[PDB]
């Protein structure tokens, strides 16, 4: 409870206040990850997911270098359920943003695989991101 | 995710065998007369009571080969190889002081011994198969006094012999199959220097060449290795080394068949932008093949390269072998074997196996006749 | 039995053995004119190593033939 509740605070308060600020509480998530991976086991597994949506949900102005530059290090980390939640936000326009993201999931996809169960995830993941020459977009303000 | 091969995980004073089965196992009736075995495969008689260790070595490759082929596995054991071995040749059985364990000694003297061993089980006739028969004359230098003719001298690879004359494979093995001898026996003469060539009277289907690395040296009394950049061609050509008349034969086949080989290459990059493919093509190429052809021949004078075995570090005297060997699907996709450490390298990390220096470099080149 | 070796430097020389000797006294008489000791020769005869325990006639080596010497290396 206490991961989720964390990120979903920053995300609450930065889309009502104003919406300049939605740049910064980004930096917050990067740190807090790697204070919960010192911190407790447990706690890493939950907060990895996390991100993906903190980013899609405050929408964010920058969504070229942070899902792709959180995407490989997370690989090695537990829970690929991480990537899927990454494209949620990287969805964007089609064909646009999530050109990278199938580039370079379907390296670390192909290139490793260390459980079935672990494949399934990867694989999810890009499909989502893409549809067709920007049929619909994603946003999760209304 | 995609297929690949297990491998051997060193034990630690074993790589010598480890590593020499990689590259025999890429040779296509090498891994298929393993499997075949039957407990009813005809043997050299003539008494002998080793052939029956012989019959249990090759039953040791056929297991390490069927586990390394099916994936239910990530290393495969050398264990109990490893103990028939120790009895079968007892000087690998022996202790060492202040280092330890069981004695540690020979990828070249191991491929010599297994091909012994599968050559009883399987009789003389696969004796052929790697065996090379040359056509010796033993002829005085000036007017001939004293001649022989041998045939009965023979080998199952060539001997490279290094001496500061190699730059290139072939020079070396052109002055190692040239050769003086000196006399020591009464004729009506005596110490007649006699020259000596060699020529293949027939090819192996399988070719391998060994470099030598080692010297005694006299003027200090001790081991060093030689080393030397020696270039080797992928594709191997052994015209110069023939007679003329067997020349003739193989290079008017070898022509037709690289028309073939250039009619595929322009093929495979079209369609691109397999097995079954290659099958098809095999048909054609067959075709070509002379109607005299015999068993323990290649149809060719040309050989690709598919495996070799790499010795890195220092002197002789120490040694972590690790090898190469060519994929069995692909032409220009090669497998590292370093143990169990498997891995895809490319032709440009083969080339660099040249060596000199303490780097890697060649003992053991391990080719295979029909060209493509 | 006059015989013939090849050493490393790809170079015959001649030797002078009996058929019914022990390959222990063909490398025995290698070391004494060259210098090179027994446990670290080969001799290799129609690609097949012959032994210690082996003589010059199991495999019917007679004279006018060519052993091949090749040398060990230890590791591992």
């Amino acid at each position: 409870s206490d991961k989720d509740a964390t990120t979903d605070g920053k995300n609450d308060d930065e889309e009502e206040e104003k919406e300049a600020g939605i740049v910064d509480e980004l930096a917050y998530a990067v740190l807090g990850i790697a204070l919960i991976a010192l911190g407790e086991d447990i706690g890493k597994e939950m907060s990895l997911r996390h991100f993906g949506h903190l980013m899609h949900y405050g929408n964010e102005h920058i969504r070229r270098m942070v899902p792709l530059a959180m995407g490989i290090v997370s690989v090695s980390d537990p829970q690929m359920k991480v990537f899927d939640t990454l494209t949620r936000f990287s969805h964007d326009a089609d064909l646009e943003v999530s050109m990278n993201s199938i580039f370079a999931m379907g390296l670390c996809g192909a290139g490793t695989n260390n459980a079935r169960l672990a494949q399934l995830l990867r694989q999810l993941a890009s499909y989502y991101s893409r549809e067709q020459d920007a049929l619909f977009i994603t946003r999760l303000a209304q | 995710f995609a297929q690949l091969p297990v491998g051997f995980k060193n034990m630690g004073n074993t790589c010598y065998l480890n590593a020499t089965l990689q590259a025999l196992y890429r040779v296509n009736d090498l891994r298929d007369m393993i499997l075949n075995y039957n407990p009813s495969q005809g043997v050299s008689n003539s008494g002998a009571q080793d052939e029956e260790i012989h019959k249990q070595i090759v039953i040791e490759m056929k297991r390490c080969f069927e586990n390394l082929q099916n994936k239910s596995f990530k290393s495969v054991l050398p264990i109990v190889l490893l103990n028939t071995l120790r009895k079968c040749y007892p000087q690998f059985a022996e202790r060492d002081s202040q280092g330890g364990f069981y004695k540690q000694q020979d990828a070249e003297e191991l491929f010599t011994q297994l091909f012994h061993s599968m050559s009883i089980v399987f009789g003389d006739k696969f004796s052929e198969d790697f065996r090379i028969q040359f056509k010796t004359t033993i002829k005085d230098t000036a007017n001939d006094n004293d001649i022989t003719v041998k045939e009965n001298e023979s080998d199952s690879k060539l001997q490279c012999h290094i001496s500061g004359t190699t730059n290139f494979m072939r020079n070396g093995l052109l002055e190692g199959l040239n050769e003086k001898i000196e006399k020591r026996s009464d004729l009506t003469g005596a110490n007649s220097i006699y020259s000596v060539e060699k020529k293949i009277s027939r090819l192996p289907k399988f070719l391998t060449v060994q470099y030598v690395r080692f010297f005694w040296k006299r003027s200090t009394n001790k081991k060093s290795k030689i080393l030397r950049k020696v270039v080797f061609p992928f594709q191997l050509d052994v015209a110069d080394m023939l007679t003329p008349e067997y020349a003739a034969e193989k290079v008017k086949v070898r022509d037709e068949l690289r028309k073939v080989e250039k009619e595929k290459n322009e093929k495979e990059r079209e369609i691109k932008r397999n097995e079954s493919e290659k099958d098809q093509w095999l048909e054609e190429y067959k075709k070509h093949f002379p109607p005299n052809l015999e068993k323990g021949e290649n149809p060719s004078c040309v050989y690709n390269l598919i495996g070799v075995i790499t010795h890195q570090g220092a002197n002789s005297e120490s040694g972590h072998y690790q090898a190469f060997i060519r994929d069995e699907l692909d032409e220009n996709k090669w497998y590292k074997f370093n143990d169990d450490k498997v891995s895809v390298v490319e032709k440009e990390k083969i080339e660099s196996l040249a060596g000199g220096g303490e780097s890697d470099s060649a003992l053991i080149l391990m080719y295979k006749g029909f060209g493509l | 039995m006059q015989i013939f070796v090849k050493t490393l430097t790809g170079k015959t020389i001649t030797l002078e053995v009996e058929p019914s000797d022990t390959i222990e006294n063909v490398k025995a008489k290698i070391q004494d004119k060259e210098g090179i000791p027994p446990d670290q020769q080969r001799l290799i005869f129609a690609g097949k190593q012959l032994e210690d325990g082996r003589t010059l006639s199991d495999y019917n080596i007679q004279k006018e033939s060519t052993l091949h010497l090749v040398l060990r290396l230890r590791g591992g």
